[PDB]
């Protein structure tokens, strides 16, 4: 009962979104995007019936492709130890509500996969043609992230200094860094707010995400017939209903009956960096 | 009963257009599909003569396209609102479900049948999606029912033959996925001939990205999203022939016509099933020509390609197609309307620019 008190005061705060995202993988180096991302899957959507039976799906699938070394199999470890169901497979039935990580990509569960790209590393020049899952189990997934080996002579200097300061300085203390919620303490909120409740959208929130989807449609119409090339990654209402499902999971995250403005911006935000850039 | 006369009296031409436009408010566009399940719904007639063959008077459809074109869910409506509809997937059944089998009884030592997925599906319809997932073995057993409607069993110590007069849905995507524009309709359907040949139809659905066609179905969409329930409060977790007009199902636009309810389509669809029309001379005539012009287009196609091979099922299917059609409005003879309607439904499902 204390531990609802606790709850409440912890969402209750402006800043729960960044605690939240701090406290997806702090030993990681960069990758703030993805921990959000992540935070935001680990979250989830609320599934919603119809009177005439059909079911909309309230879970999130994402998507990673990138060089080896990356660090997406830490990433698949630190989600499936955080959640309170949690799968790991190498490439369903026993998960219900839970997440199951795929990895060497190449029933209410959410999917997050990792896989690598065809000729071994990413090809900038080439562009397209580096992806060989058809068009149709890639319109599966909400979003598709792209991570790419960018070499800097000072971002290797600064990893090489954090990996070597985390393990120097790994036994001699186990602190949070600002803040950071523990890994059970974060368990049980996320748990609590799963359970409790689930907000729905507003008026002003739909029509803004109408006009961004018409508008990101155009877009990429536009985009494939320029290029003279059709799209691997196409965008349709499923995408809509991913922003939707986003934008829902953000006003969980405030325990909000309706969500707000913010809200959908923020995953608007989140799926272009996401999907526009992959596309 | 005074209704549907009135109905079948007023709207004497209109009840085809009609009942097909009312079939489905919720899917948006594909006029041809819903007539070919209006036709599938009033189905053929079933011939028998004197020396005992049989023909059947059952029309097989197959729809192909890409994806997110609202085909699962013309299946899951026709399912709901068939009376004997029974759903088998590619791989969710095999040979050994879709056929019956013997299984031999410990208790007495004889041997029984227990009955397959069609055997039960008698004179129904059969939704299977995913058609292209099926194994080639199962679209054999399936042609025996496609093309005479029996099942064959012979299992030593017994044997008996069983009816499987039925009509099947199918709905499958391409091979490459999506649609190629480029490539012929045959790499990307990938099927045998013999099993095209036994289909009566063949629709090809593309997704073509026309601004006004994303806007229509994107406001549709909308529209049908934000309809909630009367009677239910806002925010709440969880027999007339037209129905009532509504500001977000039908629009203010569509305030000058109305839709049929379901039950009172349900009840006509059910009273022009029990009808048996008479084909008529005037038609035969007309129908035969078009079927040699058909046959003669091969020098005729142009740049045009052609889906399906024409053969002689082809004219059974004109003529269960116009048997249908004089189905669908009361009556007693075959017009030339009637068979107009089916030479323009094949007309636009069998050549593909």
């Amino acid at each position: 009962p204390q531990e609802e008190e606790e709850f409440r005061r912890l969402a209750a705060l402006p800043n729960v979104y960044e605690v939240i995202s701090k406290s997806i993988a702090p030993s990681i180096f960069g990758g703030t995007d993805m921990k959000k991302a992540i935070a935001c899957l680990l979250f989830g959507g609320s599934r919603k019936r119809l009177p005439d039976g059909l079911t909309r799906r309230g879970d999130i699938n994402l998507l990673m492709l990138g060089d080896p070394g990356t660090a997406k199999s830490q990433l698949l470890k630190f989600v499936e130890k955080c959640s309170p169901i949690g799968v790991y497979t190498s490439g369903m039935v026993l998960a219900d509500g839970g997440v199951v990580c795929i990895d060497e990509f190449d029933s209410r569960c959410s999917v997050l996969a990792a896989a690598n790209s065809v000729f071994g590393r990413w090809d900038e020049t080439k562009g397209e043609d580096n992806i060989d899952f058809m068009p149709t189990i890639l319109s599966r997934f909400d979003m598709i992230f792209i991570v790419k080996d960018e070499h800097n002579e000072e971002r290797d200097v600064m990893l090489a200094k954090h990996v070597i300061t985390l393990h120097v300085s790994a036994l001699t203390q186990t602190q949070a860094v600002e803040g950071e919620i523990d890994l059970a303490k974060l368990k049980k909120f996320i748990a609590y707010c799963r359970v409790k409740c689930g907000p729905r959208l507003s008026a002003e929130a739909a029509e803004k995400l109408k006009n961004r989807y018409i508008i990101m449609r155009s877009g990429a119409r536009q985009h494939e017939r320029d290029s003279d090339r059709r799209s691997s990654i196409p965008i349709t209402v499923r995408q809509l209903e991913a922003i939707v499902r986003i934008a829902e999971a953000l006003s969980k995250m405030k325990l909000q009956p309706f969500a707000t403005e913010a809200d959908v911006e923020e995953a608007l935000r989140l799926f272009q960096v996401s999907t526009l850039d992959a596309a | 009963i005074a209704k549907i006369k009135k109905f079948s009296k007023t709207r004497s031409k209109d009840i085809f257009d009609q009942l097909a436009k009312s079939l489905a408010p919720s899917i948006h566009g594909h006029d041809y599909v819903k007539k070919a399940i209006l036709c599938l719904l009033l189905g053929g007639v079933e011939r028998d003569l004197e020396n005992g063959s049989h023909i059947r008077g059952d029309i097989n459809i197959l729809l192909i396209g890409d994806p997110s074109v609202a085909k699962s869910q013309l299946l899951r409506y026709v399912l709901c609102t068939a009376p004997r509809a029974i759903p088998t997937t590619g791989r969710g059944s095999s040979g050994v479900g879709l056929t019956a089998a013997v299984t031999t009884d410990q208790e007495t030592g004889e041997r029984r049948l227990e009955a397959g997925a069609m055997v039960l599906a008698d004179r129904g319809v059969v939704c299977i999606d995913e058609f292209d997932k099926m194994s080639d073995m199962d679209r054999t057993a399936i042609h025996e029912v496609m093309e005479q409607g029996r099942v064959t069993i012979a299992k030593a110590g017994i044997h008996a033959r069983l009816n499987a007069r039925c009509s099947v849905l199918a709905a499958a995507n391409p091979v490459y996925g999506r649609y190629d524009q480029y490539k012929t309709p045959m790499e990307n359907i990938g099927l045998q001939d013999s099993l095209l040949s036994r289909f009566d139809l063949l629709f090809i659905m593309l997704d073509q990205m026309d601004p006004e066609q994303d806007r229509e179905i994107s406001d549709h969409v909308l529209r049908m999203h934000r309809y909630r329930a009367p009677g239910e409060q806002d925010g709440d977790a969880m027999t007339q022939i037209y129905e009532k007009h509504d500001n977000l199902l039908h629009g203010t636009k569509k305030k000058k016509e109305k839709m049929v309810s379901a039950a009172f389509m349900k009840k006509y669809i059910h009273v022009a099933k029990i009808i048996k029309p008479v084909l008529t001379q005037e038609s035969a005539t007309y129908i035969a020509e078009e079927y040699s012009r058909l046959r003669s287009q091969d020098s005729m196609s142009s740049d045009t390609a052609r889906t399906s091979p024409v053969t002689a099922r082809t004219l059974e299917t004109l003529i269960r197609l116009a048997t249908a059609h004089a189905k669908a409005r009361m009556s007693k003879t075959v017009d030339l309307q009637d068979a107009e309607e089916a030479v323009e439904l094949v007309q636009y499902a069998y050549f593909k620019k």
